[PDB]
């Protein structure tokens, strides 16, 4: 599942709720360290609410398992991610994933 | 037919091709040489500390770098660029290595969990201690005096290694060795030694930047030629017998 | 004993600077005893002692002197910055002397003038260097511009030492002469260890020391007179890596032919060691070989499955990563991944087999020798094994093993794909 | 100094204007070289011009 790990936590208390735009500045990765996504270079923080089924459930479960100001090292799996189909042209079949997540705010 | 074939060439993806630009870092060390030959040993238990202020990406990417876990120079050299381990031309690069950065040991991009409560990076105002263990490798560090267990075995110490520190930009820290220059907030524990004991004559010890080929030269371009180490003959001091 | 040197406890304190010998110390820690020793041995001259020193020409026994060639960093400039016409000139200071020679290279470990791709002359010996040895000019020391220069049209290579145009035994300005341009000529600087240089191509005519004397009026140009940029340099490096296909070695050949086969091998006495890295990782129990001639150890080989990292090509043999988990106790745990032979043959005795499924058994000639590890997170590999021999037919090279490198399934017959080199 | 340059250049220039080429110079230099080949006045002219 979302075998969460922390990097530099903050309060450990301000967990997210329903209808809360988690303002993330994540930096995704792949196994064997081959990068596949980012947000630090765009300078465009992500924004997504809980329960709206916008994102794969890995990010949602990682945010629910996370407090504010909490840099982290998430670890999803093919079960929650694109699976044996795989996102075409980027993700191959049956790929584990890594994310240097960092939540900042909620609106 | 073009859109058919365009959407058909892409999802192969073993054809598709990868690049990853990397932060430019550089190592550092003091003027001490390890030089521990077996037969006339001096001190197989050393200790020094490091103190830090800031590790912020003020205008940078946050993918920064700070390690002190010793690397095999039988496996590594002081070069500015290269290596199939995503570069990161600093400490813990070579696969026969590790690296302490608060939370983990990334043994050539192999994350190995370190046993310590209150896991966090080398944040502002957090001390980092070092020790020595050779005959059965369990090489110890500590952060603010707390148990950093699960230390590392089978890193190649067949002989010796080299003392190091690595850093990326946006960094401001201070060595701690001894005298005025070491205000040891965590003393040497039993069977250790504040590592300023080999302060040899003819020079006050200082930093060296890991035998750099050329610093930021400005007057002209100085081909600062081959100085392999303190001794072209070997890497060892001379107990006369 | 451990007098104040017990590393574990140090029961008794007051370690001192004297524990390291008098090589570290000096007469300040020896004036009390050495004066008594010198008075004693002066009275022993009173006895009539006779002893000349061993390391002198009189008692000729000093025969432990010899050169040490290593890390001859041949500094350079970019090939793209080459020149094939016009007059050029560039200065070069020097902090020391030694085996240290400069001049002009050609795009092509072997030091300057050993072959027909560089022109240069030394200061340790004051002699030209192009495919041999030849006396010329004069030596130098610290604080000595060399100021090499060429006229590419008519081939007037000269070296101006602080205005001094250096001449040969015949007393002629032109040291080198009658060279074909071809692929131009680029600057170059060789430096043995414990030698230092500092160059100034054309970056500032003010920074140029002695150019108005013999460089300005002759129509001779700096290198970086027009370049509004950091002209670049590079050097012969330390580590070995993979870029090129030789096909032109001492005597080693490459081909392919059917189980597979190739054609290879030398005759020169390969006391030293070699390198290899196949270009293509091919893919279409899993028995497939890689044969090498010197079998039943003409020279004792050392087979080891190994990753990318190396640093050595010498006789440093039998000098080669483990998880050890703590639980806030220090007692290790979960140590299953740890440390992440000497026989093969072809002709005399055998061959060298590959195997695959994770699961691996690299052993030669079908005989159990207790392979230990099965550690692989991921290691991209083309074959590279390196050793000595007595030089009989010195090398060779031969689903199956061609199955765990790419996406298709294990299948035996590998098909025709136009690159196999 | 340019004054010294003109001082040393004028005498050598008057020398070279007469010592450019002569058959008598050739025979006399040959006899002198066989006794003791013309002197290198062009070399000294170039050595002076390199300074001037």
């Amino acid at each position: 599942g979302v075998e969460i790990e922390t990097i530099s936590p903050g309060d450990g208390r301000t967990f997210p709720k329903k209808g809360q735009t988690c303002v993330v500045h994540y930096t995704g990765m792949l196994q064997n360290g081959k990068k596949f996504d980012s947000s630090r270079d765009r300078n465009k923080p992500f924004k997504f609410r809980i329960g709206k089924q916008e994102v794969i459930k890995g990010f949602e479960e990682g945010a629910a398992q996370m407090s504010l100001g909490q840099r982290a090292k998430l670890t999803c799996t093919p079960d929650v991610a694109y699976g044996a189909t795989g996102h075409p042209g980027v993700i191959p079949p049956n790929a584990t994933l890594i994310f240097d997540v960092e939540l900042l705010n909620l609106e | 037919n073009q859109h058919l074939i365009c959407d058909n060439l892409l999802p192969g993806r073993d054809l598709l091709l990868q690049t990853r630009l990397v932060n430019h870092v550089s190592s550092m060390r003091p003027n001490i040489f390890l030089g521990v030959s077996e037969g006339s040993a001096q001190y197989k238990k050393w200790y020094y500390e490091l103190m830090v202020d800031h590790t912020e990406p003020f205008v940078t990417a946050e993918a920064t770098h700070l390690r002190v876990g010793w690397a095999s120079t039988e496996g590594y050299s002081p070069y500015p660029g290269g290596g199939e381990e995503w570069g990161g031309n600093g400490v813990g690069d070579d696969l026969f290595s590790y690296g302490f950065d608060g939370l983990h040991l990334w043994s050539g991009c192999i994350a190995r969990t370190v046993s310590s409560p209150n896991q966090h990076l080398l944040r502002t105002d957090d001390v980092i201690s070092c020790c020595l263990d050779l005959s059965a490798p369990s090489i110890s560090f500590r952060i603010n005096g707390q148990p950093v267990q699960g230390m590392f075995e089978n890193f190649n110490i067949d002989g010796l290694f080299f003392p190091v520190v690595s850093f990326s930009a946006g960094i401001k820290v201070r060595f701690l060795l001894g005298g005025r220059h070491g205000e040891f907030k965590f003393l040497p524990p039993p069977g250790y030694a504040a590592c300023y004991e080999a302060v040899l004559p003819k020079e006050k010890l200082k930093v060296e930047h890991s035998r750099e080929y050329k610093q930021e030269r400005t007057y002209t371009r100085d081909l600062l030629g081959p100085t392999v180490s303190l001794t072209q003959a070997a890497f060892t001091p001379v107990p006369v017998d | 004993q451990g007098w104040t040197y017990g590393i574990q406890q140090d029961v008794k304190n007051r370690r001192n600077p004297r524990l390291v010998p008098y090589t570290l110390l000096d007469d300040r820690t020896k004036k009390s005893n050495k004066d008594s020793l010198r008075e004693a041995v002066r009275t022993l001259l009173g006895y009539g002692y006779h002893l000349e020193a061993p390391d002198q020409d009189h008692a000729s026994r000093a025969e432990v002197c010899s050169g040490t060639g290593e890390r001859f960093r041949i500094f350079r400039a970019e090939k793209t910055y080459a020149v094939k016409a016009g007059r050029w000139y560039f200065e070069f200071e020097a902090v020391t002397a030694g085996d240290m020679r400069v001049g002009w290279s050609r795009p092509g470990d072997l030091e300057l003038g050993s072959d027909d791709r560089a022109f240069a002359f030394d200061g340790f010996k004051a002699q030209r260097w192009h495919q041999g040895n030849e006396h010329y000019g004069r030596s130098w020391q610290a604080g000595d511009v060399v100021g090499c220069m060429v006229d590419m049209n008519e081939h007037t290579m000269m070296f101006t030492l602080n205005g001094e145009i250096l001449l040969d035994d015949s007393g002629s300005e032109l040291a080198f002469k009658d060279f074909d341009v071809g692929d131009g000529f680029i600057p170059v600087c060789s430096l043995g260890v414990a030698q230092v240089g500092r160059m100034n191509f054309g970056k500032d005519v003010s920074t140029l020391k002695y150019f108005t004397i013999c460089g300005l009026q002759e129509g001779y140009e700096p290198f970086a007179v027009n370049t509004n940029r950091d002209i670049t340099m590079w050097l012969s490096k330390r580590l070995p890596q993979f870029l090129q296909v030789p096909s032109n070695h001492e005597h080693i050949e490459v081909t392919r032919i059917d189980v597979t086969q190739k054609s290879f091998g030398s005759q020169n006495n390969n006391t030293d060691i070699m390198f290899y890295r196949l270009s293509m990782p091919i893919e279409c129990t899993y028995y497939y070989s890689v044969r090498i001639f010197p079998g039943q150890e003409p020279a004792n080989v050392w087979v080891g499955w190994i990753t990318s990292d190396f640093h050595q090509y010498d006789t440093g043999f039998d000098l080669d990563v483990t998880v050890t988990l703590g639980d806030e106790k220090g007692k290790v745990h979960e140590s299953i991944k740890r440390s992440n032979p000497g026989q093969g043959r072809n002709n005399s005795n055998g061959l060298e087999i590959g195997c695959v499924v994770g699961l691996l058994t690299f052993i030669a000639n079908g005989k159990e020798l207790s392979t230990y590890y099965q550690v692989e997170p991921s290691t991209k590999l083309f074959p590279a094994v390196f050793a000595q021999a007595t030089s009989p037919n010195v090398f060779q090279f031969e689903g199956l093993f061609k199955s765990e490198h790419k996406n298709p399934v294990p299948q035996c017959p590998p098909r025709l794909h136009v690159q196999f080199l | 100094l340019p004054i010294g340059l003109n001082i040393c250049a004028p005498g050598d220039q008057e020398l070279i204007a007469l010592a450019k080429n002569r058959f008598s110079l050739k025979d006399t230099e040959e006899e002198v070289r066989d006794i003791i080949l013309g002197i290198a006045n062009v070399l000294f002219h170039l050595e002076q011009k390199s300074k001037y």
